[PDB]
């Protein structure tokens, strides 16, 4: 996301992080669910993907249109005003 | 504050400063009299 520095993407990746801090606040316990029962993990990780489909998605949202403006930006320089 | 100098970009200025500086040496050469 930093490769682009469009709030979009950064402002929406620190609440997925918080999403996964969330979750982290009980670390030291998650280390120890899938040894006895991974159930209990499977949930905080399905938590994490959802956010994950949701970051995802605008992320290749982002990277649409972020080759699309260059394409054209590129063209433009490349056009003689007296010409074309 | 011409210089844009905060700011980043990788395709659109490479080949801006490109082709800026293939035109300008062009015209340069040319080596009217005028």
């Amino acid at each position: 996301m930093i490769q682009s520095q469009r709030p979009m993407m950064l402002q929406s990746a620190l609440a997925f992080e918080q999403i996964i801090k969330n979750s982290k606040a009980g670390s030291g316990g998650k280390s120890q669910i899938t040894w006895d029962n991974p159930k209990e993990l499977e949930g905080y990780i399905q938590k994490l993907q959802n956010a994950a489909e949701r970051l995802a998605t605008e992320n290749r949202k982002l990277r649409k249109w972020h080759t699309t403006f260059c394409e054209k930006v590129v063209v433009l320089m490349n056009i003689d005003l007296l010409r074309q | 504050d011409p210089a844009r100098d905060p700011q980043y970009a990788e395709n659109e200025v490479d080949e801006m400063r490109i082709q800026k500086d293939l035109e300008l040496e062009q015209y340069k050469r040319s080596s009217s009299k005028s």
